[PDB]
RNA sequence: AGAGUAGAUAUUGUAAGCUAUGUUUGCCACCUUCGACUCAACAUUUCCUCUUGGUUGUAAAAGCUAAGAAGGGUUUGACUGUUCGUCAAUUAAAAUGUUACGUGAGUUGGGUUAAAUACGAUGUGAAUCAGUAUGGUUCCUAUCUGCUGAAGGAAAUAUUAUCAAAUUAAAUCUCAUUAUUAGUACGCAAGGACCAUAAUGAAUCAACCCAUGGUGUAUCUAUUGAUAAUAAUAUAAUAUAUUUAUUAAUAUAUUAUCUAUAUUAGUUUAUAUUUUAAUUAUUAUCAUAGUAGAUAAGCUAAGUUGAUAAUAAAUAAAUAUUGAAUACAUAUUAAAUAUGAAGUUGUUUUAAUAAGAUAAUUAAUCUGAUAAUUUUAUACUAAAAUUAAUAAUUAUAGGUUUUAUAUAUUAUUUAUAA
RNA sequence: AUAAUUGAGGUCCCGCAUGAAUGACGUAAUGAUACAACAACUGUCUCCCCUUUAAGCUAAGUGAAAUUGAAAUCGUAGUGA
RNA sequence: UGCUGACAUGAGUAACGAAAAAAAGGUAUAAACCUUUUCACCUAAAACAUAAGGUUUAACUAUAAAAGUACGGCCCCUAAUUAAAUUAAAUAUAAAUAUAUUUAAGAUGGGAUAAUCUAUAUUAAUAUUUAUCUUAAAAUAUAUAAUUAUAUUAUAUAUUAUAUAUUUAUAUAAUAUAAACUAAUAAAGAUCAGGAAAAUUAAUGUAUACCGUAAUGUAGACCGACUCAGGUAUGUAAGUAGAGAAUAUGAAGGUGAAUUAGAUAAUUAAAGGGAAGGAACUCGGCAAAGAUAGCUCAUAAGUUAGUCAAUAAAGAGUAAUAAGAACAAAGUUGUACAACUGUUUACU
RNA sequence: AGGUAAAUAAUCUAAAGGGAAACAGCCCAGAUUAAGAUAUAAAGUUCCUAAUAAAUAAUAAGUGAAAUAAAUAUUAAAAU
RNA sequence: UCAUCUGAUUAAUUGUGGUUAGUAGUGAAAGACAAAUCUGGUUUGCAGAUAGCUGGUUUUCUAUGAAAUAUAUGUAAGUA
RNA sequence: AGUAUGAAAAUGAUUAUUUUAUAAGCAAUCAUGAAUAUAUUAUAUUAUAUUAAUGAUGUACCUUUUGUAUAAUGGGUCAGC
């Protein structure tokens, strides 16, 4: 009761709706900017929705499931906006993370808000994916965008990545076929190099992406350790 | 309770400037921004790249506006006579001199 | 003087004598709130505990009286506004003061106190009272001093990282009962020890949460009323596909479960008619956390553990040795030589300080800070942990997995199958 | 009556200084009146503990007040309107 | 404790006024504005209609639309009351003026007609307060015309079928829920005994004046020096529940705010729980705790005879046995004073 | 009684300066403005603090050293 | 303000307007109210009321410089 | 509440000089080092000015009083009256 959560200057019945709301806007935007006390607590019960859904969907035990089912149902507002919010979570969000042993958000530190000084950050659903089936380009996802940009950035220096950068990528590809990862960087250049007004070549840009995956995929002092005497 | 005497200017000087609780300090934990070559603060995003990045969804994930048929067929005589101008209020001219009261972000400087 | 079986000075001490105190009641006029609660600090003129002198009135045991002694301790209730006092039950003892008769910018407001009112008395009366009774008004965010904690800056017998002694500032220091020595010493008997040790407690202090108890707006279950969802199923419409001969059948998606008319004015409900106008699973909100039963961590005392800090040194009152000055005597206010206290010095504990010590010394990773994740810590700070991702090793928080706990049904079960 | 009662009720009458419409006396009912007792209940207390929310604390924005001769505003004792 | 002005100090301290917010987008300008969705709060209101009031605050200047019928004023009429008015000489009076009488004013009240819509002008001629019972009537069932038990009992309209004037009129018959509520009717109980004032036929008329109308109105738009937890009149106030306008919920509507974000030490406030004890607290049980039906039964002493005491205490039935919403309901007694219900020092 | 009432003198009142630790009233002494060599007042002369050396006795109690505490007791010392 | 408590068909609560007040009304009577407070409102005037009382009264230099006693006083805070 | 002007002060921020982190009280005066600045006769071993090394002395002002550092009166500061 104390120390268990934020309490975030609210009722437990107040507090407890707002997380809620939260997890729904986060499910259905696939990013949201938040206050960073918010964001944290939000991300703890979002992740745990996510889990039970996994756990859900994998069980053979069908008591289990249901009662998994009715947890997730308990855990949500859906109305309105999130009427089929249910259906979402178990065919298209969870789906995402069956392979991923926990760490489905990230809570992403912005600059504090001008206004009130208050901690700014953004938390949103990791390996969103950036393209539907239509041909558009998807809310969310934001690390990766901004890692594309850097990329971008770097390539029109002509400098070499940054090290913290690669290790980015690397972790983006974790859980990524290479192909489709490669693919969903060409599409963030197409958009990116346009908003930024670089020219498009595109085998060039497309070898590029090519040279960066493999770097990322091909893994490869002061005091002196001795024994005992 | 009170103040027994008027505190003379260097005994509230020192009580408000000499302790460095109380003053300002240097903001060194500023760093490059990997995406635009900017300064940012350290373990933060950049607010000029996250902020583009937001706008490009924007323009992709854009719900359309409702324009009404009848409304986008109407004459424009006809549009003149079903809907005039009006005079607005004081409250509203300011409501909408919005560069007046609204702050857009600034760009920070090139880190070198 | 005089009591004290005898003897003024064991104990008592008329009236008169000489002082101290500033604790009472006064006097003076420089100067214009009693009690309770809370926390106490100081004194010693000592009530208890330790040491000791006297006590035909110290046999013993209880006492009485006097000297040293302020380390520790010194009460709970009934009555009353009361301090006090009376009593009850305890205690080793229930000491006396000082501190603006400590403490109302810390609490209270019963007493005292103004406005209302009544009573007794006084007065022709308005009204009055070293009277009685019921009722009844002040508030204050802290500038400075001071104190409690916490930081930053600093000058360091010159640096940093660590370990740190003397020292300084404080804390602490006990007491009871029982048992043994011993029914011994002593005493006719009745009664009944010192010296000393141990064990139980005590009051106080400190830490702790394994367990116990409490809590637990983590959580789970149960449960009354009202409302609102999702899912499934049925029906209907629209949109998109497939079949069929735009229609019907199928699949997917979305939306819908209304509406209108009758029953003599109005409202609601009911049924009938009208319409495609659905009843099961599972959720949520609200009603003190809706109420109730449990309850993890943490925090806590009702709980648990430990401590009351020795040995030692010099002393106080007091008790001696030898021994003159002074042929004796005399513990010395002589030279020498000894005993002697809950006191003193210390010891023990905490905080502060940093003499000293080990090491490294312009740095591909010297020492710190800013930043992030945090809690071992915390108002802010400070402190401590981690900031791994390369040749090795290092998990801070969340998430995940795990076993475990909680909840409450469960072998009438779960999983694999034949 | 209570372990224990300056309170309460009953009774006595040196009524300092009761008494008959400034009414006297005893009742039923009533009273947010005043005092006292019993029951029940309880954080009132023994003896406090845990929890909740709003403040307090920190950051951002806005921005009081009484007060103030001037202040470079320590302890003790003594002195002294 | 001079007056006026300016500027300090406390101090960037307290405070920012009962409060539930979140995201996305308008907008790579938003904690505060607008929209959408979610969540919450008010709901016999924080809703919807209005009265009064007021810097028009409004959905605004291209601005709040009336011949009259569940439209108000203006107008007619008057109450309380008011009037340099009214009557050789109304009466009185140092002046001012005052009195009586007339006339005039004066709403908080009364005022014809109306959807089958309605016609207001001119001229002429003679109602304090409360109640709707019982009986009786017929209707529906049980038993054998008459008894027992149960509702119903004055009015409010559409339908169908008849009989008369001639598909429009009049009357009759039959058909048809419950619970509240309205108006209009009738009969009538009580003492406290219940406003004032302004005709009808006939003929001729009637081209329908002025003012109010926004929004706000248990409030940021009025009265409180403030966008002030105060004060402020009336009517509707979805259903489910109930004796109910209590209480819970909340359909719809409205709202979520000139402060935010974090942290939640000490400490304060306002709440929740508490082992063993149970008034040991305290001036004092102050405060807190305490409700084993709220309906139907039953209910003592005393007593002024009044279920006054009584809503008696205890207790029963229905319900419930481990408990499991809110709200109503919080003991018994003795004494002093005052019969009682009332009134009082607006602010001790 | 730092009391009260008057008598006499002085000071303060209205008087600065030195001393009395600090000091309205006590001990000295009266600031016209300076100067700082010489006489000094009261009070002082180990240091703080301007200035000191002696003589003869007494005390041993820190008595006392600028605010004298009594009766009485004990121990000495002189003189008769 | 919150909790608690009391009345709640009546000597009830309350809207709209009216009447009665400054020697002065209303008052189930408290010296209670009469426009944020009355043993008698407010405003303007008499009016610069009066104050033996409190406080204040503004540059410099120079010379002299007290008193706090007696008597009287409805006088002992004054005045001769 | 005219119009110009305004190095009037209180008051705020900033810079420069100088002193200040082992020192205690009306914050001044006098003694006295040092540092800085200015100086068309500093010829210098110079002169002025500014500045809390260090030392000594120093109980705000007024009012009212027998008598006030008084913890008696009155004043937040400056400008005008
Ligand atoms: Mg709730
Ligand atoms: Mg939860
Ligand atoms: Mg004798
Ligand atoms: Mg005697
Ligand atoms: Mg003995
Ligand atoms: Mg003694
Ligand atoms: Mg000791
Ligand atoms: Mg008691
Ligand atoms: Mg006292
Ligand atoms: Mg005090
Ligand atoms: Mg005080
Ligand atoms: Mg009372
Ligand atoms: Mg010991
Ligand atoms: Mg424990
Ligand atoms: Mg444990
Ligand atoms: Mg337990
Ligand atoms: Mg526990
Ligand atoms: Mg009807
Ligand atoms: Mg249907
Ligand atoms: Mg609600
Ligand atoms: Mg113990
Ligand atoms: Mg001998
Ligand atoms: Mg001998
Ligand atoms: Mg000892
Ligand atoms: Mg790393
Ligand atoms: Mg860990
Ligand atoms: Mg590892
Ligand atoms: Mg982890
Ligand atoms: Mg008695
Ligand atoms: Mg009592
Ligand atoms: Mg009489
Ligand atoms: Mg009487
Ligand atoms: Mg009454
Ligand atoms: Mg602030
Ligand atoms: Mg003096
Ligand atoms: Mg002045
Ligand atoms: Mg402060
Ligand atoms: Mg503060
Ligand atoms: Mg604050
Ligand atoms: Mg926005
Ligand atoms: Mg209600
Ligand atoms: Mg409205
Ligand atoms: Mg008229
Ligand atoms: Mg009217
Ligand atoms: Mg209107
Ligand atoms: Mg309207
Ligand atoms: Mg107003
Ligand atoms: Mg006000
Ligand atoms: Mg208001
Ligand atoms: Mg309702
Ligand atoms: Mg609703
Ligand atoms: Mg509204
Ligand atoms: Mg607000
Ligand atoms: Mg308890
Ligand atoms: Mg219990
Ligand atoms: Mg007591
Ligand atoms: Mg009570
Ligand atoms: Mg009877
Ligand atoms: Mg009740
Ligand atoms: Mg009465
Ligand atoms: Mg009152
Ligand atoms: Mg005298
Ligand atoms: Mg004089
Ligand atoms: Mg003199
Ligand atoms: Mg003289
Ligand atoms: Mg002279
Ligand atoms: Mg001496
Ligand atoms: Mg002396
Ligand atoms: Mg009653
Ligand atoms: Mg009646
Ligand atoms: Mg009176
Ligand atoms: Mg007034
Ligand atoms: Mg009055
Ligand atoms: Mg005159
Ligand atoms: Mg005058
Ligand atoms: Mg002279
Ligand atoms: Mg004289
Ligand atoms: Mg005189
Ligand atoms: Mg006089
Ligand atoms: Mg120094
Ligand atoms: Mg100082
Ligand atoms: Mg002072
Ligand atoms: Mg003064
Ligand atoms: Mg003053
Ligand atoms: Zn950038």
């Amino acid at each position: 009761t104390v120390g268990i959560a934020r309490k975030l200057s609210r009722d437990k019945a107040h507090r407890d709706a707002l997380l809620k709301n939260l997890a729904c806007q986060l499910f259905q935007h696939e990013s949201i900017v938040s206050t960073h006390a918010k964001c944290k607590e939000a991300s703890r019960v979002a992740e745990r929705i996510i889990t039970w859904t996994k756990r859900a969907i994998t069980t053979s035990n069908s008591v289990a499931q249901a009662e998994l089912k009715s947890q997730i149902q308990s855990q949500l507002f859906l109305a309105g906006d999130n009427r089929k919010l249910m259906k979402r979570l178990f065919s298209e969000i969870a789906p995402r993370y069956l392979e991923r042993p926990g760490g489905y958000t990230r809570v992403l530190r912005l600059e504090p808000r001008a206004n009130d000084s208050a901690p700014q950050s953004v938390l949103e659903l990791v390996d969103s994916p950036v393209m539907s089936e239509s041909h558009t380009v998807n809310r969310g996802n934001l690390k990766m965008w901004l890692l594309v940009k850097s990329v971008i950035n770097d390539d029109a220096n002509q400098l070499p990545h940054n090290p913290l950068t690669l290790q980015n990528l690397h972790k983006v590809a974790k859980f990524k076929a290479e192909a489709q990862l490669h693919g969903e960087i060409m599409l963030i250049k197409q958009v990116l190099l346009k908003e930024m007004s670089l020219p498009y070549d595109e085998a060039l840009e497309n070898e590029r992406t090519q040279a960066l995956l493999k770097e990322v995929y091909s893994s490869s002092s002061s005091y002196v350790m001795v024994p005992r005497p | 309770a009170v103040p027994k005497k008027k505190v003379s200017h260097q005994k509230k000087r020192q009580k408000l400037y000499g302790p460095g609780k109380k003053q300002l300090k240097m903001i060194h934990h500023l760093n490059k921004c990997p995406s635009c070559g900017h300064y940012k603060r350290a373990n933060t995003l950049c607010m000029y790249c996250v902020g583009q990045i937001s706008h490009i969804w924007k323009t992709h994930t854009a719900k359309e506006e409702i324009k009404p048929r009848q409304e986008e067929e109407l004459s424009e005589l006809d549009q003149r006579v079903l809907y005039p101008g009006r005079r607005d209020t004081k409250y509203t001219k300011d409501l909408k001199d919005k560069d007046n009261y609204l702050e857009r972000r600034v760009r920070t400087l090139k880190k070198d």
